[PDB]
């Protein structure tokens, strides 16, 4: 006869449980992620905020020297 | 000359909405296992064009019970501020070059709920009026919350010129020392212009179609490409604030390419949002801006005044 039926073996293994691998960091990293770059940047803008105002220093005494002509 | 220059701004952004359609509807297609529109044209280029074709030729449908001139002035309301609120935006050089466009753009955003508003009340229908107060309830959710955090990230700049960002963002990026205030700003324009997970006003699954659901073709279509520009002018906008590229007076063909890619990819990064995330209840959006947001803002904002004269680091006006 010939029928459908599993092999002498079986079959394969088959999953049935819920995973979740829980990829990722702790919160200490990330924390100290965040206030690293908080840092940098705030550092960066420090800097690029006082040439800006040594430009505009120069740039108003520029126009102090030349109102009276105007 | 000028009208050369305004329509040259204004069409290229309506060819940007309609390639905004396919190029969303492919993408999320393609983000559900499956694939978008390509039988149109080689690879579906042509869709844009066969839906504008289709809906303009299609009955406009003005209900009887609606009021007759609200109904027309409100869809046109919505397009003509979609329109003329791309203007401040420098791309390098803005159209118009204000002194004050942020409070500008922050007037006619507050300005272009009126129209979801008088489109909701203005066809007398209940779901109208049920997506115009789901509006009313996110406007009042949003917007403060949203003034205090573009305050707060503009002290580091110095004006509230547009123009003058870039400059300010010449060295470092502004993303660096203001995240979460760029956070809550991403998630305050995801909220401003009803886009998911804060549909609430076009909510397909609460309502049919909320405020637009007497709005025809036609005008119906007036809403979808207010609304796609809306996306598109809040992603350059927040490239500008906050991923403020490298400018060459020279050359302002690499800024014009840097802002471009820039928003392009926040846009596919709001196309990423929209389909990975169920919907809000607008109770739960109301609770969400006015007891999480806010506080941290307010504490933010009080660091982000106290921190230039902590540092000697006071930006100029100039
Ligand atoms: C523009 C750049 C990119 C931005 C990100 C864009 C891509 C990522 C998008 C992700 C998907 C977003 C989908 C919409 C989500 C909507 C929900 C939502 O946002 O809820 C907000 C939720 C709200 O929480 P909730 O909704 O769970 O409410 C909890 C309520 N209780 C507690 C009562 C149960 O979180 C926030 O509001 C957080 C805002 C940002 C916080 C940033 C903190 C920075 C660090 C501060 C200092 C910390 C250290 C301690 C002090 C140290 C001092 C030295």
């Amino acid at each position: 006869v010939k029928q459908d039926m599993p092999p002498v073996g079986g079959y394969g293994p088959i999953d049935y449980k819920r995973n979740l691998p829980r990829r990722g960091l702790s919160g200490y990293s990330m924390f100290a992620v965040g206030i690293g770059a908080l840092l940098f940047g705030y550092w960066s803008m420090m800097r690029w905020n006082r040439e800006r105002r040594r430009l505009q220093i120069e740039d108003f005494e520029a126009r102090i020297a030349l109102m009276p002509l105007l | 000359m000028f009208m050369i220059n305004v329509l040259t701004l204004i069409i290229p952004i309506l060819l940007a909405v309609a390639f905004l359609t396919l190029v969303e509807r492919k993408v999320l297609g393609y983000m559900q296992f499956r694939k978008g529109p390509n039988v149109v044209g080689p690879y579906g280029l042509l869709q844009p064009i066969a839906d504008a074709i289709k809906l303009f030729i299609k009955e406009p449908l003005r209900p009887a019970t609606s009021s007759i001139s609200m109904f027309i002035l409100a869809p046109i309301l919505a397009l003509t501020l979609a329109l003329t609120m791309w203007i401040p935006l420098p791309m390098p050089y803005p159209l118009i070059n204000m002194n004050l466009g942020v409070l500008f753009m922050l007037a006619m955003s507050s300005l272009a709920v009126y129209s979801i508003l008088w489109s909701g009340w203005a066809s007398n229908s209940k779901y109208a009026l049920i997506g115009a107060l789901r509006a009313v309830a996110q406007t009042i959710s949003y917007e403060v919350t949203l003034a205090i955090i573009l305050l707060s990230v503009l002290l580091m700049n110095g004006s509230f010129t547009l123009s003058t960002l870039i400059i300010t963002q010449e060295q470092v990026w502004l993303i660096f020392p203001a995240w979460p205030l760029a956070m809550m700003w991403f998630i305050s324009t995801l909220a401003e212009t009803n886009r998911a997970p804060f549909d609430l006003t076009e909510g397909e699954s609460e309502l049919v179609s909320g405020f637009n659901v007497e709005y025809a073709a036609g005008p119906f279509a007036l809403f979808f490409m207010a609304e796609y520009a809306n996306i598109i002018m809040m992603n350059i906008f927040t490239t500008t604030l906050f991923l403020g590229a490298f400018h060459n007076p020279y050359m302002p063909e690499l800024y014009t390419i840097n802002f471009t890619i820039k928003s392009l990819l926040l846009s596919i990064t709001f196309l990423w949002i929209r389909a990975s995330y169920p919907r809000f209840r607008y109770d739960q959006l109301m609770h969400l801006l006015w007891k999480n947001f806010l506080p941290l803002t307010l504490a933010l904002c009080m660091w982000h005044v106290s921190l230039p004269i902590l540092l000697s680091s006071i930006p100029p006006q100039t």
